[PDB]
Order: C-alpha cells, then sequence, then structure tokens
RNA sequence: GGUUCCCUCAACCUGGACGGCAAUCAGGUGUUGAGUGUAAGUGCACAAGGGAGCUUGACUGCGAGACGGACAUGUCGAGCAG
C-alpha cells in the first residue's frame, strides 16, 4: 500500500489558479450588452467563450479543438491567434461588438496575449 | 472560605432574582442533597460554616460535594457617608440560588446520620429547603 | 513642531497653490512633488517654500 | 539563472592520490583541482609524515 | 547533451534498484531527489555586519549561485534580537546544478572531514528527507584555508519523493552517503 | 475619594434607514454603519465611511450572497 | 427477559396549546405524543394516576400497550417532562415499537454488597446503554461490591448483561469507583 | 497615500553545528484562534492582513439625491469637464 504525504503540484497549480481567477471576477462580470470573454489555457489547447452573467448563458465559443485549427503549422502561439480571430467572427454574428476580458487567472502574456490582439485587429473592442 | 481567584469585572449588578432554576435540579454525584426552595444570595462564609456542621456530624467516613461558588461580588459603600461620589468597594461573595437548585451533597453508608448531617447544614442556611435523594 | 505646514509653489509660475505637512526629522529637504497647477492648466512641479 | 549576480562557473577536473579522474563542474577558475582522498580513498568507505617520521629514523 | 554522473548513475542503474526491493505498481512511485538546500544560521548578526558578509561569500563558492539573506521574522529580547535585520543565508539547488553538488559532497569533501566516521541514519525527517550539520566549512576545495577567518557550518538538507524513511534511506546509500552500522 | 469614570461619546444614529420594499431615489443613503455588517449588492454602492446608497431608483430589498447579508435594489416598472 | 405490555387508555385530545394542556393537568391528566416509524405524530391523553403507577412498578423504560379509540399500539416510553419542584409528569413522549425491533435504552446499575469495612463506595454513572429487543429490556442491572479491597474502577465493559442485550456505550465507563474512606482530616481540607 | 500583480497566517508534531521552549533551514497538520500605527466596538482569509514595480488624486471648476439635526455646526454621494 502507498500512501502519499502532501499535495501533486498538479493540485497546488489547480487550487492557485481557481484562487487567483474568482479575485479577478470580482470586477468583471457578463451583460448583454457587453459579455465577457473567458479564456482557459492547457498545455496542448486554448478555449474562449462570450458569457452572459445575468442569466449564466453561452452565446459563442471557439477552441483549438477544431478540425481547421489544427491543420495550421505553426507553434501554440500560431494557434491562438486562429483561435482570436474565429471568436470575433462569431461575436460580431451575434451583434456583439463591445466586450470585457477574462484572462482567467493566468499570467496575460504569450498566448493569452497572442489571441486578444487577434481578436482585437479582427474587429472586437476591448 | 471559597474566593475566586480573579473575576474579569469587579463592581457588577445585582443578581437577578426571577424564576426557578435551570440546570443543577438534581443529584449527579452524591447520594443525598439538600434543594432550595427560595431565591436568595448565600454567602461563602455560610457555605462554609454548612460543611463544616456536616463534617462534625459524619466525622470519619464519607465524602461532601459543593455545588454551587460564590462568583458574584456584592459592594458597600463606607460607613457614615451620604449619597453620591462613586460606587463602593466589594465585600462579600454570594452565589445566586433559585429554587430547585441542589445545593450540598453527602455520600455517607447509612442513612439516619446523612440525613441528620443535612439537617445541620439546612439551619445555617437563610432559605428554606429539603433532602432529596437519587430516586424518582 | 516636528511636523509644521509647508506651502508648496509651482516652480514655474511661482504660486502657493497647496499647503500640506510633512516630517522635517524625516524628510529634511524641501518636498518636491507634482501637483496641478490652476494658472499654468497642467501638471507642474511643486517645491517647498 | 540571471546574468550577473552569479560567481563565474566552469568545468573542471579532479586527480585523486589513488589515480582516479572524474569530470565536473564547479567555481575554481583554474580549471582542475587536485585531492588526496576520495571515494576509493578513504578508509571509511573502502574498509581498509608524522607516521612515516617514527617509521624511518626509529623504525 | 551529456549528464552529470549521478543524474546518468541514478537513471539507469539506481531507478530500477529500488523497482524490486520495493515492488512498486507505478514507475510514478519510484522516488527521486527534489531538491537539496544549503543554509547558515549566523545568529550572532545581530552584534556586527561582517559576521553576514563573510557567510554570503563563502556559500556562493560552495554551490555556485548567489544566496538570500534571511531575515529575522520575530524580536527576541533575550536573544538580543530585533525584527527585520540580517541573521542568515539560504541556497537551493535544483537540476543539473544539484546533481554536482551531490557528486563532490560525496566524493571530496566528506571523506575530507578529520577522523570521519561517515553519518548517522536516523537523522530522516519521518516522511524521507535527512538533513546534517557541518561544524566547520575547511572541507571544501574551492576556499583557500589562508583567507578562512573562522568556522562556519551548514545545514545540508537533501529533500526526496520517498514515502516513509525507510524508502528515503534506500535512495541515498544508493548515491553513496556512508551510513553508519548501527 | 471620587469616580474616575464620567465620560462617554455623542450618539451617531447608526442604522438601517430604509428598510424592504421602500420605495427611494438615486444617491439615497440606506444604511449607515461602521463596518461591513452589510455588504452592497446590485445598484448600491459603499462610501468612504461604510455608508450604503442608492445607485439607481427602485425598492430595497434586503439579500444573502455567499453568506453575506447585501442590500439591492430592483426597479420599479413604469405604468 | 420477557415483559408484559401495561394497558393504558389514550383519549385524542381535540385542543392542543399550553391553555389545553394546563386544563388537562387540572383534571388529572397528562399529555403525551405517540411518533416514530408511524410517522404520523397522535397527540394523546393518559391518566395521571395510573400512568404514574406503571412508572412506579416497571420503570422509566416501560413497555406500553394503548388504547386509542378502540384500536392497540404497542408503545415504548420515550422520555419523561417533570417539574423540579412538584416533581410532577407535564409531559410524556412515546415511540412505536413492533415485536422484535431492537431499541437502544439507557438502565440503571444498582450497587449492592458490603465491600471491605475501610473502603467507600461512589457510584459514578447512574446508568449505562444498551440495546435489546421491544420485550426483553431488563428493568434494573445490578453490580456487586463483596470483598473489593481498595481503589478498584468497576468498568462499565464488565457489567453482567444478560443474553440479547448489548452495551452501546464505551466499556471504558467508570460506573462504580471504591476507594479508601476519607479520614477526619480528608474531609476538613477537602472544600476550603 | 494611488494603482497593478503575486501570497496565507498563529499554534502544534518531526529532523537538523554551535542553538537552548523560543533566532535561520526542511517536511506534515493547520479556515482563522495570528495580524490590522494607536482605546474599544463593528469588520476584514474574497482579504481591509504579507511582498514587489511605477507613482503624487494628500487634485482644479462642480455636484442630482440624502443622513443628522432648537440654531450654529457635522456627514455620505453617483456623475460631468480640465
Ligand atoms: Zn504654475
Amino acid at each position: 500500500a502507498h500512501k502519499p504525504v502532501g499535495q501533486n503540484i498538479s493540485e497546488v497549480r489547480r487550487n492557485a489558479r481557481l484562487r487567483r481567477h474568482a479575485r479577478l471576477r470580482k470586477k468583471v462580470a457578463g451583460t448583454a450588452e457587453v459579455p465577457r470573454l473567458v479564456v482557459n489555457r492547457s498545455a496542448r489547447h486554448i478555449h474562449v467563450q462570450l458569457v452572459n452573467d445575468l442569466n449564466g448563458t453561452t452565446l459563442a465559443a471557439a477552441s483549438s479543438i477544431e478540425a481547421d485549427v489544427r491543420a495550421i503549422d505553426g507553434d501554440k502561439k500560431a494557434h491562438s491567434v486562429r483561435v482570436g480571430q474565429l471568436i470575433a467572427e462569431r461575436a460580431k454574428a451575434a451583434g456583439v461588438e463591445t466586450v470585457v476580458f477574462d484572462r482567467g487567472g493566468y499570467t496575460y502574456g504569450g498566448r493569452i496575449a497572442a489571441l486578444a490582439d487577434a481578436a482585437r485587429e479582427a474587429g472586437l473592442k476591448f | 472560605m471559597l474566593i475566586p481567584r480573579k473575576v474579569k469585572h469587579r463592581k457588577q449588578h445585582h443578581p437577578e432574582q426571577r424564576g426557578i432554576a435551570s440546570g443543577g435540579t438534581s443529584v449527579s454525584f452524591g447520594d443525598y442533597g439538600i434543594q432550595a426552595l427560595e431565591h436568595a444570595y448565600i454567602t461563602n462564609r455560610q457555605i462554609e460554616s454548612a460543611r463544616i456542621a456536616i463534617n462534625r456530624h459524619i466525622k470519619r467516613g464519607g465524602k461532601v460535594w459543593i455545588n454551587i461558588f460564590p462568583d458574584r461580588p456584592l459592594t458597600k459603600k463606607p460607613a457614615e457617608t451620604r449619597m453620591g461620589s462613586g460606587k463602593g468597594s466589594p465585600e462579600w461573595w454570594v452565589a445566586n440560588v433559585k429554587p430547585g437548585r441542589v445545593l450540598f451533597e453527602l455520600s455517607y453508608p447509612d442513612e439516619k446520620t446523612a440525613r441528620d448531617a443535612l439537617t445541620r447544614a439546612i439551619h445555617k442556611l437563610p432559605i428554606k429547603a429539603r433532602i432529596v435523594t437519587r430516586e424518582e | 513642531d516636528v511636523r509644521p505646514k509647508i506651502t508648496l509653489a509651482c516652480e514655474v509660475c511661482k504660486h502657493r497653490n497647496y499647503i500640506t505637512k510633512k516630517n522635517r526629522r524625516n524628510d529634511p529637504d524641501r518636498l518636491e512633488i507634482k501637483k496641478f497647477c490652476p494658472n499654468c492648466g497642467t501638471h507642474q512641479p511643486h517645491k517647498e517654500s | 539563472m540571471k546574468t550577473g549576480i552569479h560567481p563565474e562557473y566552469v568545468d573542471t577536473t579532479v586527480q585523486c592520490g589513488c589515480g582516479h579522474s572524474f569530470t565536473t563542474r564547479s567555481t575554481k577558475q583554474s580549471g582542475t583541482i587536485v585531492v588526496e582522498v576520495c571515494s576509493q580513498c578513504h578508509p571509511f568507505y573502502t574498509g581498509k609524515g608524522r607516521v612515516a617520521r617514527f617509521e624511518k629514523r626509529y623504525g | 547533451k551529456a549528464l552529470p554522473r549521478l543524474k546518468q548513475r541514478y537513471r539507469e542503474e539506481i531507478r530500477e534498484a529500488l523497482q524490486q526491493e520495493f515492488n512498486y505498481a507505478n514507475v510514478m512511485q519510484i522516488p527521486g531527489v527534489v531538491k537539496v538546500v544549503v543554509n547558515m544560521g549566523v545568529g550572532d548578526a545581530a552584534r556586527d555586519a561582517k559576521l553576514i558578509n563573510g557567510a554570503i561569500n563563502d556559500l556562493a563558492l560552495i554551490t555556485g549561485q548567489k544566496p538570500e539573506v534571511r531575515r529575522a521574522r520575530k524580536s527576541i529580547a533575550q536573544f538580543k534580537l530585533r525584527e527585520g535585520m540580517p541573521i542568515g543565508a539560504r541556497v537551493t539547488l535544483r537540476g543539473d546544478r544539484m546533481w554536482e553538488f551531490l557528486d563532490r559532497l560525496i566524493s571530496i569533501a566528506l571523506p575530507r572531514i578529520r577522523d570521519f566516521r561517515g553519518l548517522s541514519p536516523k537523522q530522516f525527517d519521518g516522511t524521507g528527507n535527512y538533513t546534517f550539520g557541518l561544524n566547520e566549512q575547511s572541507m571544501f576545495h574551492e576556499i583557500d584555508v589562508d583567507s578562512i577567518d573562522r568556522p562556519r557550518g551548514m545545514d545540508i538538507t537533501v529533500v526526496t519523493t520517498a514515502t516513509n524513511d525507510a524508502e528515503g534511506r534506500a535512495l541515498l546509500r544508493a548515491l553513496g552517503f556512508p551510513f553508519k552500522e548501527n | 475619594s471620587s469616580s474616575r469614570n464620567g465620560r462617554d461619546s455623542a450618539a451617531q444614529r447608526l442604522g438601517v434607514k430604509r428598510f424592504g420594499g421602500q420605495v427611494v431615489k438615486a444617491g439615497e443613503i440606506l444604511v449607515r454603519q461602521r463596518g461591513t455588517h452589510f455588504h452592497p449588492g446590485v445598484n448600491v454602492g459603499r462610501g468612504g465611511d461604510d455608508t450604503l446608497f442608492a445607485l439607481a431608483p427602485g425598492a430595497v430589498e434586503f439579500g444573502a450572497k455567499r453568506g453575506r447579508k447585501t442590500v439591492n435594489i430592483v426597479p420599479v416598472a413604469r405604468p | 427477559t420477557a415483559n408484559i405490555p401495561n394497558k393504558l387508555t389514550a383519549n385524542v385530545r381535540t385542543r392542543t396549546g399550553k391553555g389545553a394542556s394546563r386544563q388537562a393537568r387540572r383534571d388529572g391528566k397528562v399529555p403525551a405524543v405517540l411518533y416514530g416509524h408511524g410517522t404520523d405524530p397522535q397527540h394523546l391523553e393518559l391518566n395521571a394516576r395510573d400512568f404514574a403507577a406503571v412508572l412506579r412498578s416497571h420503570g422509566t423504560n416501560a413497555i406500553l400497550t394503548l388504547d386509542i379509540e378502540g384500536t392497540e399500539q404497542l408503545a415504548l416510553t420515550k422520555a419523561l417532562d417533570v417539574h423540579p419542584i412538584r416533581r410532577n409528569i407535564q409531559h410524556a413522549d412515546l415511540l412505536v415499537v413492533q415485536r422484535g425491533e431492537k431499541v437502544t435504552v439507557e438502565v440503571t446499575v444498582l450497587v449492592e454488597g458490603d465491600a471491605t469495612p475501610g473502603t467507600l463506595v461512589t457510584q459514578d454513572a447512574n446508568t449505562i446503554e444498551i440495546e435489546a429487543e421491544a420485550l426483553s429490556i431488563p428493568e434494573q442491572l445490578t453490580v456487586s461490591v463483596e470483598g473489593v479491597e481498595a481503589g478498584t474502577q468497576i468498568t462499565a465493559g464488565q457489567i453482567s448483561l444478560p443474553e440479547g442485550v448489548n452495551l452501546i456505550s464505551d466499556p471504558e465507563l467508570l460506573v462504580v469507583n471504591v476507594v479508601e474512606a476519607p479520614s477526619a482530616e480528608a474531609l476538613e481540607e477537602e472544600g476550603a
């Protein structure tokens, strides 16, 4: 019988991110007029959503799991630009033109900053 | 004489003398006990006089329990002074007793000497009281 | 007085725009700080008299 | 590793009195060091001039 | 390209050595070494500033990186200690730089101790970590004995993934720590 | 001898000014307090000295969110 | 151990409250409640003198068979409300039980015998918990202090329980603590 | 003081050169018992508590709507522009 003594770094990392995501969400919130752009990052992919916090409903969502994004022959940040452009097309196809950015806890920079600037040049303003 | 080591507040209002006792109305340790039938403030001087009276009757054997403690101070202002200028310094410690409370207990092998011993203690207290046992 | 009252003046128009306090033991020198000067109309360096 | 806050650190080479040699990295600017006791020399690992002075003049 | 000798030795001579001895279910349960931390509690730095300055000078030579200067987190009158002033130093080592230090500590410094009699195996930290101290600091070849002022020992501690002390000893003796027979 | 006591300070008239269901204007004071015994809710702000005031006209409504007592302002529908 | 249920006549109350319960007591009755796995509490009334006679001769854990408007019902006495001063029985809880059901019950332990003449007996715990059948609850539990010398902690795990009765309280309670009898100098110093 | 970002204490158990109950180091338990310049109370772990970077809003012209009130005083405030 094996009995681990402490906490794996995965558990420490996970609870620390949710800790600093809630500290973020004490200010930003989603409304139908000005939705919220939630981004989730992993070691393989990146996800975005447009959430309306008034009733807890998701408007549009783009992700790196889509077949067309996988075909890109760049690095991880090259797929983040592709994912950012998809959400901007889907955001404006539902009448949304202004959003607020929810970085999800992660540091703003690198992959996250690549996605946001891809969705800024594509029409969304935030 | 029983005296608390320290009390947080030295000069306190008078304990209220309304209602009947909520807890302590039964015998837990000994075989016989003294149950109160009136409200009063039982001073530590009366408690000491009332458990010595129990001691002098059972002599050697047996055990005595005291279920109340003089926690609450009563102040007296200095003699032959006019009213005013503060509140007096505490003098004697009392225990707020309500009807139904069990004050003393005793555990002695025979009954007559134990019931006689508790009666000597009742005559030292400023209240009506009775002897109770552990049975319903 | 340890904490006396000091007047900060613009370094361009020499107008006495603010008054505050400082500890003249922790800050033996004249306090240098930027504050809005209404006469100039922009944030300018203000130095203690 | 920050740039200009750490001691200068270069690969070295240790040579012992038993002929053993390693290939390690340390802080010594020389590039090599020589030691007379190693893992192969000290008695506690192996289990095997004052000594020579009494063993030469007196026997 | 290449690896430190201990990491090379640990990778495919030590890892599977523990496999049959303890009969693990996953390779993820094989213990390793996490980090090594070198400490010097100066203590008497409350009296002079030169004391703390000397310790951080030597500790860079021993390991190969700049140390911290651990400040006191409490004011103690009995020790003439006021919170907020240097009291010690600390260096942690990870990755390659850890393995060389473990290489040199066993090979060179440890046998250089006068009348060396190994290290006690009972100093384990309950859950599989080992710590030990030195009364001096001259057992390192990266210092010059002439320049040495006073003894200033360390507190070497080795952090492992082993669950218990039984598995903690097994990993450390494989590296080559000279445990006494007791 | 004498008494060393006898001091006190002016009562500050703290408390809930507008109660549940009571229609208020914008900027109107709802609760005067020291700490956040009551936290602000929707359309309610907190002042410099921890005063809760309405940010929009409506009706007062007390609630509870994540273990915290809150004060909320709900709109009144025009006829 | 087997018991015979005690017959009692229970009348369903019409009005409940503090005013109605006080009036019922003045007429020589005790309000009572019949809950349990019936899961529909009945607010009953019992004759005050007849109910207390059953308690006198059978103890607090008395099995009862009640007559509610012509229908019988096995009931157990769960708790009693007693005035501290008047020693009344102001209320009573009745728990519905069926034959073969196991219920956890507190029974009294009695001390008997005559120990060493130089010792004093001090019983610490008045009751211990058991778990017996509906009709197989002992009416008392007996312990013996005979020839017991000096300090002995008689323990709750050393009480001779009948068959089919399992101790529920932990087996390390101190029930009877025989001790050397206090002397005239031990009396004086204790309590000052 | 302003803002942006990061963090979780006290106590207890175990192992360590001087070193001891208590200095610095390591692992575990630990949901607030620590801390908040300063009395007490109401609060604060979502931190208002600990750490770091830049900084002067410790502004100018104003201020719908309110609290409290013998009067004179006193207090809160969204929002507009520079
Ligand atoms: Zn100017």
